[PDB]
């Protein structure tokens, strides 16, 4: 019934579901985070400094008391043979 | 051969599925159907099931090219149907595939063009060699 | 010491898949 | 197209041709207004904008899985902590965020989304997509993550509620 | 040949001892003059009778106490395998050229694969015990046992 | 009364045969039974 | 995308290119046989590589041959 | 082919004979007469019952002569059940085992013996009369096939009469059926019975006739049988209730269902189905026309709907055998689920060798009809499905969004799988490091199931609140604190609920719905699919569409069911294990003087059945050592069976792994050795077809599968039972 070689996006389903909304904003705080949120929107920036933010499980692991690293002690079986 | 080319016509009745065309039809290609019926009759669909067929035009659009053709080799029996599909593509375009010559692949044609024919006969291939190519040239 | 490198070798995984990624994908 | 249909599954749009149908799930005044919001949603808006909502929202989110059944579920020293855990996904989760926007180049012939809504009003873009774009959402989603992540934490190192 | 034969054996004695007092056991529980008695009875007789047998035939039994066969070819032990071996290879060209001779019968005229199916031909004229002396066939080697079709 | 013989000569010719081999084997073993030998 | 191939030892029956489903061969007129048919392939960019062809060839061996090579979306028959 | 000419034709290849036997029953494809199809079944069906007839007759004959049945009466606790006997040749005497009674023979688990004594039968002299009257109705049925097939074969118009049909069906058999019973119950059965729990002696119990005749001897126990008159024709009825009640439960000395409650169930089942069976139209007005009352039913969602099923199920036999094996397998399954939990046999519940067996029985049979019906409803679609002349609207939609119903299908299956098998792999991982308190247990993080035990709580509370006439609980796994112990053996108790019964009904969520999607899948795609819009034309039992579309391979709707079929075993085969270890762990075992209950396994279900290992060592292996040890013993059968099995097995996985074309060129070098010696078959040896690979690789499979566990199974509760 509705075929128009003239626009082939609408024959589609080219056209974007009502979900789409293209309406106004949302209030003046974004001034602020448009400030702060300017390091990290990069890119490739924010893809090394992640990686680099790996040195944190570095830290973190170099420096742990309560994860099971001690037997705590015991007298270790001999056992089968010896 | 003169395509005949396809304008506007009414699509057939049938209420909407989920076996229809997904955004492969807007980045890459798309593959539409005519054919005319002389009764307003009841076809199965493929990718579907149940869809009236109309009298008139008859205008349909689907993929992969084959759901056309399995529509039509249906369409040409059962029914006494004459039927032809295109190619749409995503910017215009007129690309008509079949019949094309306008006479059947099956029934023999005055000037087609061989393409890909070997009168050596099977068998007598060769065995290769490093060179391009894989023998059966 | 020993407590640093298995854990690089997991930092590893993730920067190589990453990488990996990158070049299948172009 | 209203009322009297006195049925529903309405085709898709209007087009019985194309893969999917039109349901109250699919379509409903409620369910539009619903998706039609929210940060992913609200083209037109900038992305950084709606990734910090996302983002800070989400980030929120992973705090209470964590340190609920976290190894340490259990104790004081890893009384919630593992938010740091929760931390961390989010730092991974901006990882695979960034490298999925290296399918988008700057070119970039902005965006691979739709240009138009449906009813066809033929009219206007997305931007969501493109490089610039998309990365300013995930910047906003890591800067949002991060946050999210801190105040759950925050409460909860106090709380008082529920104890 | 570590073994020691059945007669001085003292496992494969005691296997024997051990066997027919389970048995025995059983038979407690049912009341002579009753049926499963002599069925247990019968049953411990047959075990006695296959146990006296072997030691008999020779049978040289391992220290596990069970009769091991020797199949080397050594002139005592023959009835172990090679007499028996005869015995099947015989049976086995017996039906090997009794079934070959059929088909070849068949295949001149009519619809050959309809005697396969059906073969209401019952040895055809008389084609079994043409197998009495299959080894015969040996001869028919000389001549033409061997189509000449591929290789030779 | 062709027809009978005919049915007879199918692959239940083959469960015939299987029932007489098994019925002459097992009234071998009867006979003789417990044989892990040829001796004569 | 896929490589398909038409012998002389053909016979002009045309049962391969009714087998088709995506319409890559066709018939062609030729002295060879006393059809004074022969197949021809000409549309091998919309062949999916089912073989469908084959299996209605009464030529001793095949006279159409499909050799699996290259996949492109068509080969792949992909509708999404 | 004898059934088509062209397919007897002639043979030239060994394909040939497999086709003869593979298409033998496939009735529809030999003619396109609808009436002659349905004259075909109609008198198969007669051959069917025939040989079940036979069947029947031959496990009475061998009650009468060849068991121990009368010495089982007098002392049902520790005497073993045991019919048929082995002959003593290549030494196979040793099957014959202490069965108690001074007999000799295999013991059983068909359960035939309890049936007996619940029936009143107390003579070899009555089942051999019974052996008998199934004699001569086995030579009534298959007289009866031929008689309407060859000389008077009913019109179409005579099956069409569905109406009629199912107004006799769920009263002439089903009402009138039970009532027939309900007589004989309390007639024969409760009398006779009565009898036998008060150790009278079988041979010193009058015979059954002697009930009917005179009242005398029935009316000083139930003495409401005394009024000639009775009190039926009064109206009143609260007479009668010494004989028949709703008391439920268990009888403490018998161990099964009261046949006081078994009797009223009957006379309301009866008049209930023969109530029910006054619905439909046929000729004397009064009525129901199915096909009225179909098209009203129609929706804003369904648009027309069920318009014209009555045409589709009065033309295509494929749709009516769908529907009838779907639920003649859910029933057989609810079934073996309600003779667990609510033994209605005499000394059954204590035969623990029975039970097992009779509830891993019903499993699978009901398990396979179930697939069955996947397989004849993608028939249809092939088939018998036009929508130019039989159009439902119903089908369609189901067509039309047969993608989204496959995609969430295929989600909740990932989902359950996850949140089924990865839990244990959670507690499988967490034990071996040695941290049990991270678990899901009960005595870690516990999930316990508290809708099933709830639901549980207000069935023990029933009795006298929701439930007056009712004086004690339905079954006694939902009672409370009752325990019901005949001889040393338990009966019945309350069965418990934990974490470990949480994560194993996830289970069965799981297995059961992925084989709902690989059938379900089968069914919708078996027309039409965006890969082959033409598969319908390949029919429904084909191998493939070639190697193209990257590859087509089991695209069939029958390899659909070629797939669901090993799901099917492996949803089964998870059940009854469930079934074995719980009721061996937390209920099975004997009671002592003082009280204390020791089960088989000793509770060990609740903490060892949440890992992986566990069931493969705590169940497993050690449940076993029966069956490998079973050698020179009475079941030396089961242990061979079991090495037997593993075997038919393993040469399943020869056709499964491996295709036709390697073997068919093997073949070529075997029959060239064949024509050097003159000893080549007219007749030309071919490899076995695709998909015959497939049906001989699947049967093998669960032949081999399901064989093995019966030897474990019947070998564990025999020598422990
Ligand atoms: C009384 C003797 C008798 C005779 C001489 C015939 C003769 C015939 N019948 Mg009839 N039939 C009979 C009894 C008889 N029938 C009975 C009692 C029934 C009711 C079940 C039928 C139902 C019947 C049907 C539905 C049809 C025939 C047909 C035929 C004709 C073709 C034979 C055939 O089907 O192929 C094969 C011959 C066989 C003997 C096949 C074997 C089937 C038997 C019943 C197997 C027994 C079950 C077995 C024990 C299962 C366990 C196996 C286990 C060991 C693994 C032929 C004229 C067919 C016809 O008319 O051609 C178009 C046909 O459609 N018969
Ligand atoms: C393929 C390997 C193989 C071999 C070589 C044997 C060999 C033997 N078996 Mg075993 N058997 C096998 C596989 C094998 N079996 C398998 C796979 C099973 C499981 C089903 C069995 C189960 C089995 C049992 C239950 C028994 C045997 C017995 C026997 C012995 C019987 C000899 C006999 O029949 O008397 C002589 C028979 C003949 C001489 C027949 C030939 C004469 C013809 C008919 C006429 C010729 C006229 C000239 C013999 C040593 C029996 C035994 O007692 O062991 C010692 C016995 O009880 N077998
Ligand atoms: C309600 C009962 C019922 C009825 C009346 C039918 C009827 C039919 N079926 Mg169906 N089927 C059923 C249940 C039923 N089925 C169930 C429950 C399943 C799921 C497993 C199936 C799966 C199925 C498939 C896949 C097919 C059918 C087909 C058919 C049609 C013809 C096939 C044929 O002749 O059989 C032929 C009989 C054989 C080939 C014998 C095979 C050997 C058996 C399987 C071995 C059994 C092992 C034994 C029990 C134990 C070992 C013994 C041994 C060691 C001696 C026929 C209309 C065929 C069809 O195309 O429909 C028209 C078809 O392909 N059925
Ligand atoms: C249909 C189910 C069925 C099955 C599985 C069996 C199975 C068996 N029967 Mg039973 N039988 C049946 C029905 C059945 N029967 C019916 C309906 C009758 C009443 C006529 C009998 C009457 C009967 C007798 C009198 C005997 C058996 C015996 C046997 C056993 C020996 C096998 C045999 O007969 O040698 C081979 C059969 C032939 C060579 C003829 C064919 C075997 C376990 C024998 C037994 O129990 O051993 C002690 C025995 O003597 N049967
Ligand atoms: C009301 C009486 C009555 C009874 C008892 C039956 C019983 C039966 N019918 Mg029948 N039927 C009836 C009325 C009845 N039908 C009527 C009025 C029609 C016409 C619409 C039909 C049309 C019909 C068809 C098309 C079929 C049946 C079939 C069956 C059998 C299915 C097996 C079963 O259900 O389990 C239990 C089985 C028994 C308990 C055996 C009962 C022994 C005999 C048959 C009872 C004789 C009655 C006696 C005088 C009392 C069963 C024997 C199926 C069948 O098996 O084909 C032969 C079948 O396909 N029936
Ligand atoms: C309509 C009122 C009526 C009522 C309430 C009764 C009630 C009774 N009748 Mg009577 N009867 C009646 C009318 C009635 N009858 C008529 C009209 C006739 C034919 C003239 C009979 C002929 C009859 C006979 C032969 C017998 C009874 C008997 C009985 C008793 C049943 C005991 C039994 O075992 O059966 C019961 C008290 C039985 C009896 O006498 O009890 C011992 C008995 O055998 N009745
Ligand atoms: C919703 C769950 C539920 C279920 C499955 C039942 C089921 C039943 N009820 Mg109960 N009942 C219920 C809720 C329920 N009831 C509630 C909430 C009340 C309080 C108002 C009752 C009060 C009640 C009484 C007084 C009786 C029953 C009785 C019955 C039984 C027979 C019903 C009947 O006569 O014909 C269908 C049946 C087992 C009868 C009975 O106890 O059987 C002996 C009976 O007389 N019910
Ligand atoms: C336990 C499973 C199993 C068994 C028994 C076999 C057996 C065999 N394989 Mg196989 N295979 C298997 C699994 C198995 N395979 C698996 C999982 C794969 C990977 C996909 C393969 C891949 C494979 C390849 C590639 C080949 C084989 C071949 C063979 C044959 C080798 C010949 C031989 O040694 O002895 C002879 C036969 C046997 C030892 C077993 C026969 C079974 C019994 C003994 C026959 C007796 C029947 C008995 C009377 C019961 C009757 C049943 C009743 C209902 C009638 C043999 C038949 C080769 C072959 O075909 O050589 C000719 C070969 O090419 N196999
Ligand atoms: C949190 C605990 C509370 C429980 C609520 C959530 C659990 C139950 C799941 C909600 C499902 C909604 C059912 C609506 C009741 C319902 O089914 O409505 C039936 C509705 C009625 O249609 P009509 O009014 O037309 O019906 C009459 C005519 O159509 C037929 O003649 O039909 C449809 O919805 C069509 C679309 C199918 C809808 C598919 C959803 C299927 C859900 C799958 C899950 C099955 C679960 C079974 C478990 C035993
Ligand atoms: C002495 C001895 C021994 C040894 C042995 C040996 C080592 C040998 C050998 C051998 C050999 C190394 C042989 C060979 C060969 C060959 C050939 C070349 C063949 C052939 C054949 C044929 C040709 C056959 C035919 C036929 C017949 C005649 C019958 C039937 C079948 C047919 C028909 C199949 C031991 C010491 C062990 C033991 C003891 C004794
Ligand atoms: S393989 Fe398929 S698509 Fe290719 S030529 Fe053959 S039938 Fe046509
Ligand atoms: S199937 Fe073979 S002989 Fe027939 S038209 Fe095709 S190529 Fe020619
Ligand atoms: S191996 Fe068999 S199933 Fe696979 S593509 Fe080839 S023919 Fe089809």
């Amino acid at each position: 019934y509705f075929d128009l070689e003239d626009i082939g996006n609408t024959t589609g389903q080219w056209d974007l579901y009502g979900s789409d909304a293209p309406s106004p904003y949302s209030p003046l705080q974004s001034k602020f985070f448009e400030t702060f949120a300017a390091p990290f929107t990069k890119r490739g920036l924010l893809l090394k400094f992640l990686i680099l933010g790996g040195g944190s499980t570095l830290a973190y692991f170099s420096t742990t008391a309560s994860g099971d690293i001690l037997p705590i002690v015991k007298g270790p079986q001999l056992p089968p043979k010896l | 051969t003169p395509p005949e080319l396809d304008p506007n016509t009414p699509s057939p009745i049938f209420g909407g599925s989920t076996g229809g065309l997904l955004r492969k039809a807007q980045v890459e290609e798309f593959y539409v159907i005519t054919w005319e019926s002389p009764k307003e009759q009841i076809f199965e669909m493929p990718t579907g099931g149940a869809a009236i067929m109309r009298e008139g035009p008859n205008l349909l659009k689907l993929a992969r090219k084959e759901q056309c053709l399995a529509l039509g080799t249906r369409l040409r029996s059962k029914y006494k149907i004459k039927y032809q599909f295109y190619r749409v593509f995503p910017s215009g375009e007129v690309q008509y595939l079949h019949p094309k010559d306008g006479v059947y692949p099956e029934k023999v044609n005055p000037g087609r063009q061989g393409v890909g024919v070997n009168f050596r006969s099977i068998g007598k291939n060769v065995s290769p060699i490093e060179v391009k190519f894989t023998g059966k040239q | 010491p020993s407590l640093f490198v298995p854990l690089v070798g997991l930092l590893f995984p993730a920067v190589a898949m990453a990488s990996l990624f990158l070049h299948v994908e172009k | 197209s209203e009322k009297p249909t006195y049925q529903v599954v309405q085709p898709i749009n209007g087009d019985p041709f194309i893969g999917s149908l039109e349901t109250p799930v699919t379509s409903s005044p409620l369910v539009a207004w619903y998706l039609s919001n929210l940060p992913g949603y609200r083209t037109a808006v900038n992305p950084l904008l709606r990734g910090i909502e996302v983002g800070l929202a989400h980030g929120f989110f992973l705090v209470g899985p964590f340190v609920k059944a976290g190894p340490l579920r259990n104790t004081e020293y890893a009384g919630a902590a593992g938010s740091l855990a929760a931390a961390g996904l989010v730092v991974i989760l901006s990882i695979c965020l960034t490298i999925y926007g290296i399918s988008s180049f700057n070119e970039g012939d902005p965006s691979t989304a739709p240009s138009l809504t449906l009813t066809g009003r033929k009219k206007q873009p997305d931007q969501l997509q493109t490089a610039d774009g998309w990365a300013k959402f995930t910047g906003g989603f890591f800067f949002g993550g991060i946050s999210g992540v801190i105040w759950a934490f925050f409460l909860l190192y106090v709380l008082d509620l529920p104890y | 040949s570590g073994l020691t034969p059945c007669k001085e054996s003292k496992q494969f004695a005691k296997r024997e001892k051990q066997s027919i007092k389970k048995l025995e056991s059983s038979l407690k529980i049912y009341a002579a003059d009753s049926a499963p008695a002599l069925a247990i009875n019968a049953t411990i007789e047959k075990t006695k009778r296959r146990f006296d047998n072997y030691a008999k035939q020779g049978l040289l039994c391992g220290a596990d106490g069970l009769p091991h066969l020797i199949v080397s070819g050594d002139q005592r032990h023959w009835g172990e395998f090679i007499t028996p071996g005869i015995l099947f290879l015989y049976i086995a060209g017996w039906i090997g050229w009794v079934g070959r001779s059929y088909l070849i019968a068949i295949r001149d005229e009519k619809k050959p694969t309809q005697k396969e199916i059906i073969i209401d031909v019952p040895l055809a004229s008389r084609l079994v015990f043409r197998g009495f002396s299959w080894p015969i066939a040996a001869y028919r080697e000389l001549l033409n046992g061997e189509l000449v079709a591929k290789d030779v | 009364r062709d027809l009978k013989t005919y049915l007879s000569v199918a692959p239940v010719a083959s469960t015939l045969w299987f029932a007489a081999l098994a019925g002459l084997l097992i009234e071998i073993n009867r006979l003789f039974p417990d044989a892990l030998t040829f001796p004569f | 995308s896929h490589s398909v191939k038409i012998y002389d030892t053909c016979i002009g029956c045309t049962q391969c290119v009714r087998a088709c489903p995506t319409d890559v061969l066709e018939m062609i007129p030729w002295g060879g046989c006393k059809a004074k048919q022969i197949a021809s392939a000409p549309r091998t960019e919309d062949c999916v590589g089912c073989k469908r062809c084959e299996s209605a060839c009464p030529t001793d061996f095949l006279s159409v041959r499909v050799y699996l090579w290259h996949e492109t979306t068509r080969s792949m028959g992909l509708a999404y | 082919g004898h059934f088509s000419r062209t397919i007897a034709k002639g043979p030239d290849t060994t394909t040939w004979i497999w086709n003869l036997h593979a298409d033998a029953h496939d009735f529809d494809s030999h003619t396109s007469d609808l009436e002659e199809i349905s004259r075909k079944v109609f008198s198969a069906h007669f051959g069917q019952l025939s040989i079940i007839f036979l069947w029947l007759s031959g496990m009475y004959f061998h009650g009468a002569r060849f068991s121990n049945y009368e010495a089982w009466l007098n002392d049902p606790t520790h005497i073993r059940p045991s019919a048929q006997v082995v002959w003593p040749i290549v030494g196979q005497e040793i099957l014959n085992g202490d069965v108690g009674g001074g007999f000799r023979g295999i013991q059983i688990t068909s359960g035939f013996f309890q049936i007996w004594r619940a029936s009143g039968i107390t003579s070899e002299l009555q089942l051999y009369c019974t052996a008998i009257g199934a004699l001569v109705f086995a030579g009534l049925m298959l007289f009866a096939g031929w008689f309407h097939y060859h000389k008077a074969a009913p019109k179409l118009a005579w099956f069409q009469d569905v109406e009629s049909m199912l107004n006799h069906h769920l009263a002439g058999l089903l009402g009138l059926g039970s009532l027939s019973w309900a007589r004989h119950q309390v007639h024969v059965s409760l009398p006779i019975n009565q009898f036998l729990n008060a150790g009278v002696d079988p041979k010193e119990i009058p015979l059954p006739h002697e009930f009917i005749l005179n009242r005398d001897l029935l009316a000083q126990l139930y003495p409401s049988f005394a009024e000639g008159a009775t009190p039926f024709f009064t109206l009143n009825w609260s007479k009668y209730a010494d004989f028949l009640t709703f008391r439920g439960g268990l009888d403490p000395l018998t161990g099964g269902l009261w046949l006081t409650d078994i009797a009223h169930h009957h006379l309301a089942i009866a008049i209930l189905f023969l109530i029910a069976g006054h619905m439909y139209r046929t000729n004397w007005g009064i009525g129901h026309g199915i096909k009225d009352i179909l098209e009203a039913h129609k929706g804003p969602f369904t648009g027309q709907g069920h318009k014209g099923l009555y045409e589709i199920l009065t033309t295509s036999w494929h749709a009516q055998l769908s529907i009838n094996l779907a639920m003649l397998g859910s029933l057989t399954i609810v079934v073996a689920q309600h003779m667990y939990s609510m033994p209605p046999y005499p000394y059954l519940a204590t035969d623990y060798a029975t039970q097992l067996s009779l509830f891993t029985h019903h499993m699978w049979i009901g398990g396979f009809l179930i697939v069955g019906a996947a397989a004849h409803a993608a028939i249809f679609m092939v088939r018998d499905y036009d929508p130019t002349t039989r159009y439902n609207d119903l089908l369609d939609r189901v067509l039309r969004h047969r993608d989204a119903i496959i995609s969430h299908l295929n989600w909740v299956c990932i989902f359950l799988g996850f949140h089924s098998f990865g839990l244990y792999i959670h507690n499988d991982t967490m034990s071996a490091l040695g941290r049990p308190q991270d678990m899901f247990s009960d005595t870690a993080i516990q999930l316990q199931p508290v809708f099933a035990q709830w639901i549980q709580n207000t069935h023990a509370l029933a009795p006298g609140t929701t439930a007056p006439g009712a004086t004690a609980s339905t079954s006694l796994t939902w009672g409370g604190g009752d325990l019901v112990a005949v001889g040393n053996k338990v009966a019945l108790l309350p069965i418990p609920l934990g974490t470990a019964d949480f994560l194993v009904h996830h289970i069965h969520a799981f297995t059961i719905h992925v084989t709902v999607l690989i059938l379900l899948k089968g069914v919708l795609f078996a027309r039409s699919s965006r890969l082959i819009p033409d598969k319908a034309n390949l029919g429904f039992r084909f191998p493939c569409d070639g190697p193209g579309r990257g590859g087509t391979c089991q695209v069939s709707a029958w390899d659909h069911v070629f797939l669901g079929l090993f799901w099917m075993y492996n949803s089964i085969s998870v059940v009854i294990f469930h079934f074995s270890w719980k009721m061996q762990s937390d209920v099975w075992g004997s009671i002592n003087d003082q009280g204390v209950v020791t089960h088989i396994t000793g509770g060990n279900f609740a903490q060892s059945s949440i890992t992986i290992n566990g069931w493969l060592r705590d169940f497993l292996w050690a449940q076993a050592s029966q069956v490998i040890q079973s050698y020179g013993s009475s079941l030396s059968a089961y242990g061979l069976f079991f090495l037997g099995a593993h075997f038919v097995w393993a040469f399943s996985l020869m056709f499964l792994f491996s295709g036709r074309g390697y073997w068919q060129e093997l073949i070529e070098s075997i029959v060239w050795a064949h024509n050097k010696l003159k000893v080549a078959p007219a007749t030309q040896p071919r490899a076995l077809s695709i998909v015959q690979g497939r049906a001989v690789g699947v049967t093998h499979y669960l032949l081999g599968g399901i064989a093995t566990t019966w030897a474990f199974f019947l070998a564990r509760i025999i020598a422990v039972g």
